[PDB]
């Protein structure tokens, strides 16, 4: 009772689904192509299943520094 | 009527979700924290801070995902994205636990913003700010545990992580390392929370079973319009029910509902005082009088010394995995083990 | 001179003022458009 | 032990017969 | 970068065809506030 | 006779546009081979 | 135990117990 | 406005949920995090 | 497939309820 | 384990459902399951305790 | 000194006895 | 009521109650000192934290 | 009548009896500081500040007197190491006696202001009501604060007329009271640089003098007076409680993290000096600086000070005691009599093994002897039947260098294992568990206890700030909301703005 | 101003203290 269009009147209007049958699937596809095209593994630095360890090495690539810590992660990544 | 008055109008404008002056501080920060939890639990690993998988991308489920704490080497670094550790790099910042401090500080500022909102709305709707006063107990729990406890410890690493199983780590951490069950300030919190949940269940079922018959239907919820000024339930019957069932009853409905404010808020405030003590490792770990008794008597067993044997189990079996920075290399023979297990 | 974490603090404090100032720039803007009728 | 067993057994059944008979002695009647 | 042009291409195709249906309904609401 | 782009529209969409994006992203994770 | 372990509790029971009983006899008496 | 019956929206948005959580619970057993 | 069974098993529940709505039947 | 736990979940709720329905059906046969009548409230007609 | 302090619990039962049977009664007002 | 000797020497120091300065006053001059304190405390926060590292400022005992 | 928790609210509209209740609180605080320091004098053992300093004895207020120049006693002892000194009046006795003499004087002043509440100074001349000009009162007190901030910084702390403050070397060996010059560059915001602590008080004292002069001569805005309810003194309470919990959070941090204000000869080592092995690195830095001079190990370790190796011991970590493990640190391990020496662990191979030191989290910690190349070479096993790395199996001997046991080597594995469970604690010390019944259960230092009180006070004062700010902004409504509160006031969309009846 | 403390507040406030001291006596004796 504050002024906005009621939720019984928006999602039931067909103009909503003119908009949202092509934006709700589009963002589900956009999010799919975030993970499927590999961009998720590159924005955030989460390793791939073949990127936790080097081929023979099995140590945890653990941060031991603070101001030499961004370069330390890169040393672990150049190891992969 | 200048621009502060005009911005006061639009902020306090009567809408669906009330923005207010607190919404400048609540609505980004509460949304960056919760949006950053979901970003960290979906997409961010703990492979360099903890050596863990903690995102949906790695294979974890909702129970096992977390935004894990920074490494111990970070210390209590604020871990700004522009700060000296991340150096601007977003990909590096998520790996160094920067999203944990993003959530623990925006979530800190949003909880100020929600508590300020509770003041601001109560000042506009004309009511007393007791919901803000009752919200001081989730503030003090969030402040003591996610902020004050790691600040007392060596780093953010020993704070709880924003995750279901990671909180479960943190509960089992505090049993093994702090004996936090035995702490009297946690028991006042258990008495406050379970007292709150009891007073939620009792007062809810007492009202719902002392209702006045105001409608001719067998489903009683449509016998209440809110503009009425009648008591919807019989507080006299409710007092006579509990006086003979339990012995004592509320007879003041204002004192009842203050006691409902009082009991979980004093409990969560008492648990805060214990966790602030546990930040400095001021545990009620041991009753000195009993471990004097049990160290020269090998037959005096209580459930207390059994719990302490369990904590030695937790502190040596969990720690080479829970605390990877320490490089705990515990051999297969230093591990405290009972017979056959 | 300016250490590399000093200009980080500058970048953050100016981004934090781009974040704060443009927030209130839009909130001043929408309030000037949506004045309440008295 | 031989004596306290039947002592408890009589005490139990007397309170239980008091339970069963009093709910058989018109408990639907005792409503306002 | 190519992948960020495929994560954002259904998104920019979403908001465009979203703004292609409420286009006259936006010009009626901004005008009514002004 | 209602507005379209309210404050509530921003409260709805700033949550529910990345929610659907994330639900498409978590549903793509269910098919990642090991 | 602590030899100040009962005085820590007797002055924890009785110090507010004297206080709440003093308060009750001065408001019973009106 | 009220053209579409709201139950049809409420029965297929609620079916969007159980398809996705049914897809999420299937991927518990498939791929990463399946212990296999 | 198992899904196209469970799709048409699942869809044709509310289609009973869809028909009795669009025929004004005894819903 | 599946059979004991499922038939404990079910058997406890069926005790709760007994307590629900036995309380209600005796409140229904006596005439106060919809609430207390305000004009004839029993406790204001019931004597005090202390 | 230990147990006879703890047996504070006897004060609680006396308070449990007093607050049930000797409470200032609720008054219908 | 008891008009004492020290009550008179400090009577001008308690005889301006509620005399507000009109308008928004010096609130802009205060808000720009509200903000500089916020930047100052954040400087000394980040120095102590070793977030802000400075030339010749070693935040350690040695 | 009044509720029991509302009994002090008879002083809001009574400024003269607010001053008296304040004078009595200040009398009790100054009385406690005299009473605590005299009790601390009665229990301080001063004859060994090397191995039994004030933070080992649970001396609470003895380091706060010490850190601003108060160094000697009328008894004759100075804490810096000398005996026979005449420190004049300002001893630990004379400071404490000045606080008791203050407390009696604030008592009688409180007695005067309680009876003579009804002074015309509180009464407003235009309305006859007892009124406090809280803006002008604030600028007067802010001027006095900055006068006493500047003068403490620029006379006491600088030493020009005053003692100075406690200064230290970073490892806290030859720390004393010196005059400190102000640091005016960016190194003055280093909290461990004491020149900034002097230069803070000079600079913040001037800015507080400048602002104190501002709030005297500039009145509040009409909209800042009414937003805060500056006529009410509950707003001075809610913003002062807001200040003192911020300030107690700061002193909780600067005690816990350490600063120049909180030195380690007075409050003890911090927990972070054990986390970094900050004294162990320094101890090995000195030893290798004689291992390259040619000075042998027994020589190169008998030159380590006993005070330095005492800082490298986990029973001085403040994160090592417990909430009801009460009393001095000497109630735990004991009184340190002498350093037993640096235990060097060698196996039957004669290759040096390094004990895994215990972190402050752990109550129990397994004794595990790694080498310089990290691989575990010996341990005290829990299960000993299927063992491989026991002290008996691997032939582990322990040799001591410096200290009591300088040139002693223990090879018999029960005596090696006893010294190994003490080498997880750092440097091994010989404790007097007979002076004060020391049961081995580790205690907390005055650094750890102060942080506990002042971060639990600061949290408890967070609620008090919230409560009293609630009482200020909502003063009309703490009897309750309006009976004539309209249903159309909280109804949605009856007003265009929430709270305002002109926007319908 | 007089202080009012009704008998329930004597009863709860004694209950508050006695169950506080039943708690903390185990720790004060330690
Ligand atoms: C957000 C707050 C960030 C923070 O707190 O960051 C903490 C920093 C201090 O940094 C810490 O400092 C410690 C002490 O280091 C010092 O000591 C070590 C050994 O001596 C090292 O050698 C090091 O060089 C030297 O700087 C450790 O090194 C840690 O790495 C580091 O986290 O202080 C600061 O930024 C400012 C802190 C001062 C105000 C305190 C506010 C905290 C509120 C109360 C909580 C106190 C804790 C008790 C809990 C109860
Ligand atoms: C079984 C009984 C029991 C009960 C009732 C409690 C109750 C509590 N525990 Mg305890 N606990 C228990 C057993 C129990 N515990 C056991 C056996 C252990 C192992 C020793 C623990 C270990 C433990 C730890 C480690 C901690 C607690 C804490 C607490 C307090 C939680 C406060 C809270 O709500 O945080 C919840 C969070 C908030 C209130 C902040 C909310 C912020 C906003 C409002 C949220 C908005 C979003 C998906 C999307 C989500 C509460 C008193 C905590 C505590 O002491 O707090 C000071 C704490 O840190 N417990
Ligand atoms: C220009 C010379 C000068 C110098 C060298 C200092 C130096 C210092 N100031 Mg000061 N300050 C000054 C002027 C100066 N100040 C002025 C003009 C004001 C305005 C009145 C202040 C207001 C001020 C405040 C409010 C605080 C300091 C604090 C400090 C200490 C910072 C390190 C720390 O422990 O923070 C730790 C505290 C924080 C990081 C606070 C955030 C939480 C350091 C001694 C801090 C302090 O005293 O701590 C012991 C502190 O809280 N200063
Ligand atoms: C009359 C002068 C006087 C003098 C010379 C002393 C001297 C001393 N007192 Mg005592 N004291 C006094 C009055 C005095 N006191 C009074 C009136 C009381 C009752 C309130 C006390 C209660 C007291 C206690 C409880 C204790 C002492 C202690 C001490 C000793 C250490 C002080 C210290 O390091 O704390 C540090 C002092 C401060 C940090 C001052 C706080 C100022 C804050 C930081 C200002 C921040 C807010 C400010 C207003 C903001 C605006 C600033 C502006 C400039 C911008 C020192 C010997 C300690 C002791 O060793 O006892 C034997 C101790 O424990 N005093
Ligand atoms: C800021 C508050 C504060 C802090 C941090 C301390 C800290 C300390 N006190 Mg002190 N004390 C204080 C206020 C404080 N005191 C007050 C207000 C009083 C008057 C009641 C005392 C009376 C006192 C005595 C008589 C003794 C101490 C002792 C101690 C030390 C042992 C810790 C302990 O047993 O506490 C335990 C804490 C709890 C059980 C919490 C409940 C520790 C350094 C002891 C000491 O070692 O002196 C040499 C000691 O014998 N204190
Ligand atoms: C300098 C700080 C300060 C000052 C001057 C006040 C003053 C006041 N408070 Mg506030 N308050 C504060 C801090 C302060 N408070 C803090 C830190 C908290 C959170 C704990 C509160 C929470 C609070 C609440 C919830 C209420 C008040 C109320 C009041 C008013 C009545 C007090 C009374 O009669 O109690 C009477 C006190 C007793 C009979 C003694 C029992 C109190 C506890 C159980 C023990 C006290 C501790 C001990 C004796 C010494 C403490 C030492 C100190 C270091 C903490 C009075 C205006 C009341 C009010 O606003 O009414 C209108 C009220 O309801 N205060
Ligand atoms: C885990 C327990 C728990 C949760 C999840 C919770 C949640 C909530 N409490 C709220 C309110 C309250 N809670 C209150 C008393 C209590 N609340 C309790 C415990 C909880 N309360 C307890 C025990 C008490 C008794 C003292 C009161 C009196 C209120 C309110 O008035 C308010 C309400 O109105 O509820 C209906 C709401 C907070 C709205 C807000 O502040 O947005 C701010 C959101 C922010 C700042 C983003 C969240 C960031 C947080 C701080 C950290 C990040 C967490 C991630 C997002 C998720 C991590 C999840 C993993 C840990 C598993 C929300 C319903
Ligand atoms: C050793 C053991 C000590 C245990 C321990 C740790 C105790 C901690 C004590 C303490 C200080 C805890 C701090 C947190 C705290 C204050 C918890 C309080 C818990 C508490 C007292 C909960 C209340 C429990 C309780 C008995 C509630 C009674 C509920 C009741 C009878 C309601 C009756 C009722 C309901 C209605 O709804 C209406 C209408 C009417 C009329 C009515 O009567
Ligand atoms: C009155 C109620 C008091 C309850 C709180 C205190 C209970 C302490 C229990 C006890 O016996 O402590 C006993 C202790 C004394 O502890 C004794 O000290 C002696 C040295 O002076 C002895 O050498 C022994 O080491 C030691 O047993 O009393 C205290 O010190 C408590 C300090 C209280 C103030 C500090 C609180 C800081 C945190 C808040
Ligand atoms: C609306 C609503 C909702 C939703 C829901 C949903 C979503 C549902 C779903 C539903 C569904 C989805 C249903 C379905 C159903 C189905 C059915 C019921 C089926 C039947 C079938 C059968 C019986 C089969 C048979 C067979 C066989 C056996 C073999 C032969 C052949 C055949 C196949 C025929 C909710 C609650 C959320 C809320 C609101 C309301
Ligand atoms: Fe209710």
């Amino acid at each position: 009772t504050t002024g906005e269009r009621p939720f019984s009147d928006i999602i039931t209007s067909v103009r909503y689904w003119v908009i949202h049958s092509i934006t709700i699937p589009a963002l589900f596809i956009a999010g799919w192509l975030f993970v499927s095209t590999g961009l998720a593994y590159d924005v955030f630095g989460t390793p791939r299943p073949d990127s936790y360890y080097a081929q023979e090495q099995r140590s945890i690539p653990l941060v031991t520094d603070r101001f030499e810590a961004k370069q330390q992660v890169e040393t672990f990544l150049e190891q992969l | 009527r200048g621009w502060f008055d005009i911005l006061d109008d639009w902020l306090k404008r009567d809408r669906f979700v009330f923005v207010g002056w607190s919404g400048i501080l609540l609505f980004p920060c509460a949304y960056l924290a919760l949006g950053g939890w979901l970003t960290g639990t979906t997409f961010v690993t703990s492979w360099y801070t903890h050596g863990l998988a903690s995102s949906y991308l790695e294979g974890c489920n909702f129970l096992t995902v977390a935004v894990s704490t920074p490494a111990n080497s970070m210390g209590h670094s604020l871990l700004l994205l522009w700060g000296p550790e991340a150096q601007g790099d977003f990909t590096r910042w998520c790996q160094l636990g920067g999203l944990w401090t993003f959530i623990a500080l925006h979530g800190a500022f949003g909880l100020i913003g929600f508590m300020l909102r509770q003041f601001e709305i109560a000042r506009l709707v004309g009511v007393r700010p007791y919901n803000a006063i009752a919200f001081s107990a989730p503030i003090a729990v969030f402040v003591s545990v996610f902020l004050i406890y790691p600040l007392g410890q060596s780093s953010w690493f020993f704070a709880p992580s924003f995750g279901v199983a990671a909180i479960f780590r943190f509960l089992l951490f505090f049993q093994g390392f702090h004996n936090w069950t035995l702490n009297p300030f946690h028991m006042m919190g258990v008495a406050g929370v379970l007292g709150g949940a009891l007073l939620c269940a009792i007062h809810g079922a007492t009202v719902e079973n002392t209702l006045f018959q105001d409608g001719e239907g067998a489903s009683t919820f449509r016998a209440f319009n809110p503009t009425q000024a009648e008591e919807t339930y019989s507080m006299v019957t409710a007092n006579r029910f509990w006086s003979q069932i339990f012995g004592i009853a509320f007879s003041n409905k204002r004192w009842l509902h203050f006691f409902m404010l009082f009991v979980p808020v004093t409990g969560l405030w008492m648990s805060a005082i214990g966790v602030v003590g546990l930040a400095l490792n001021l545990r009620s770990y041991d009753f000195i009088s009993q471990e004097i008794r049990a160290a020269e008597d090998p037959e005096f067993e209580t459930f207390y010394t059994k719990n302490l044997l369990l904590n030695e189990g937790i502190r040596a079996w969990m720690a080479p995995q829970d605390q990877p920075h320490e490089n705990f290399v515990f051999p297969e023979e230093v591990l405290p083990r009972g017979n056959a297990l | 001179t300016i250490t590399p974490s000093l200009k980080g603090f500058f970048i953050g404090l100016l981004s934090g003022a781009v974040v704060l100032g443009l927030t209130f720039a839009v909130l001043i803007a929408i309030s000037q458009i949506d004045k309440v009728q008295r | 032990m031989e004596t306290l067993k039947i002592t408890v057994y009589i005490v139990v059944t007397f309170f239980v017969l008091l339970f069963v008979f009093g709910f058989l002695s018109g408990d639907p009647a005792r409503n306002p | 970068d190519w992948r960020v042009l495929v994560v954002l291409l259904p998104v920019l195709l979403a908001a465009g065809w979203a703004v292609r249906n409420i286009l006259p309904y936006a010009v009626k609401q901004v005008q009514k506030l002004l | 006779s209602y507005p379209i782009f309210t404050v509530r529209w921003v409260a709805v969409h700033t949550l529910a546009v990345p929610t659907i994006f994330f639900l498409g992203a978590i549903a793509a994770m269910q098919f990642i081979q090991r | 135990v602590n030899q100040l372990g009962l005085i820590a509790t007797a002055l924890f029971v009785l110090v507010p117990s004297v206080f709440l009983i003093i308060l009750y006899v001065q408001t019973e008496s009106q | 406005g009220g053209r579409i019956p709201l139950w049809i929206v409420a029965t297929v948005a609620g079916m969007g949920v159980i398809v996705i959580v049914g897809l999420f619970f299937y991927g518990a057993y498939a791929g990463l995090g399946s212990s296999l | 497939a198992q899904l196209t069974m469970i799709a048409m098993i699942g869809i044709a529940g509310p289609m009973i309820i869809f028909l009795l709505a669009v025929r004004r039947g005894n819903l | 384990s599946w059979l004991a736990t499922s038939h404990f979940v079910l058997a406890f709720f069926f005790l709760v459902g007994h307590l629900w329905h036995a309380g209600r059906a005796r409140a229904a046969a006596a005439g106060f399951e919809k609430g207390i009548d305000r004009e004839s409230e029993p406790v204001l007609s019931m004597p005090s305790l202390d | 000194m230990e147990t006879i302090t703890y047996v504070i619990f006897a004060c609680i039962i006396a308070l449990f006895f007093f607050a049930i049977f000797f409470r200032e009664p609720p008054r219908i007002t | 009521a008891r008009r004492t000797w020290l009550g008179d020497i400090l009577r001008p120091l308690n005889s301006e109650y509620g005399k507000v300065a009109p308008g928004w006053g010096t609130t802009p001059l205060m808000a720009v000192f509200m903000g500089l304190f916020l930047v100052f405390l954040l400087i000394i926060l980040e120095i102590y934290n070793s977030t802000l590292i400075l030339d010749g400022v070693n935040v350690s005992w040695k | 009548g009044l509720p029991w928790y509302r009994v002090h609210t008879v002083l809001i509209n009574d400024p003269g009896r607010l001053i008296a209740a304040h004078l009595m609180h200040t009398a009790l605080v100054a009385g406690w500081a005299g009473s605590m320091a005299l009790y601390e004098l009665a229990t301080f053992d001063p004859s060994d500040p090397v191995l039994n300093p004030m933070w080992r004895q649970g001396m609470f207020v003895l380091p706060f007197m010490a850190r601003l120049g108060v160094t000697g006693s009328w008894s004759g002892w100075s804490i810096t190491g000398e005996t026979g000194i005449d420190p004049g009046f300002w001893s630990f006795e004379g400071v404490a006696l000045a606080h008791i003499v203050l407390s009696g004087l604030l008592f009688l002043a409180a007695c005067w202001h309680w009876v003579y509440w009804d002074l015309e100074l509180f009464r407003d001349p235009r309305t006859g009501e007892p009124a406090l000009d809280l803006p002008k009162m604030f600028g007067i007190h802010l001027f006095l604060a900055g006068l006493l901030c500047f003068g403490f910084g620029a006379f006491h702390l600088t030493g020009l007329f005053g003692p100075g403050m406690w200064v230290s070397d970073p490892y806290g060996l030859t720390g004393s009271v010196q005059p400190v010059a102000p640091e005016w560059g960016p190194d003055g915001f280093n909290p461990y640089n004491p020149g900034g602590v002097v230069a803070h008080h000079i600079a913040a004292g001037i800015v507080g003098i400048i602002a104190g002069l501002f709030h005297i001569l500039v009145r509040p805005p009409q909209r800042l007076y009414k937003a805060l309810r500056m006529g009410n003194i509950e707003t001075v309470l809610s913003s002062s409680i807001a200040a003192v919990f911020f300030a107690a959070f700061v002193v909780a941090g600067t005690m816990w993290y350490g600063s120049a204000t909180t030195p380690i000869e007075l409050f003890g080592p911090t927990r972070y000096q054990w986390d970094s092995s900050y004294f162990q690195q320094e101890i090995n830095r000195r030893v290798q600086a004689s291992l390259a001079s040619g000075a042998t190990l027994e020589e190169a370790w008998s030159a380590i000070p006993e005070k330095l190796a005492f800082y490298d011991y986990i029973g001085n970590n403040p994160a090592k005691g417990g909430l009801f493990r009460t009393g001095p640190m000497n109630k735990g391990d004991g009184i340190a009599q002498a350093w037993k020496g640096h235990a060097v662990f060698r196996n039957k191979e004669g290759e040096e093994l390094f004990v895994r030191r215990m972190p402050a989290f752990f109550e129990s910690f397994p004794v595990i002897l790694t080498d310089k190349n990290g691989v575990v070479k010996a341990d005290i096993p829990f299960r000993r039947a299927e063992s491989k790395y026991s002290f008996e199996q691997q032939g582990v001997t322990v040799s001591f260098y410096g200290g009591e046991l300088n040139g002693q080597t223990f090879t018999d594995p029960p005596t090696v294992k006893s010294y190994a469970r003490k080498a997880i604690f750092g440097e091994i010390f010989e404790f007097d568990t007979e002076t004060l019944n020391s049961d081995g259960i580790f205690r907390t230092s005055p650094r750890g206890w102060f942080t506990f009180a002042h971060a639990v006070f600061a949290l408890l004062f967070f609620f008090g700030h919230i409560w009293h700010g609630a009482r200020t902004l909502f003063r009309d409504v703490f009897s309750g909301i309006d009976p004539e509160l309209s249903p159309e006031q909280v109804e949605w969309g009856f007003y265009q703005k929430v709270g305002d009846v002109t926007t319908r | 101003q007089p202080v009012e403390l009704n008998r329930t507040s004597l009863y709860l406030g004694l209950l508050l203290i006695l169950v506080l001291a039943l708690l903390f006596s185990s720790y004060f004796f330690n």
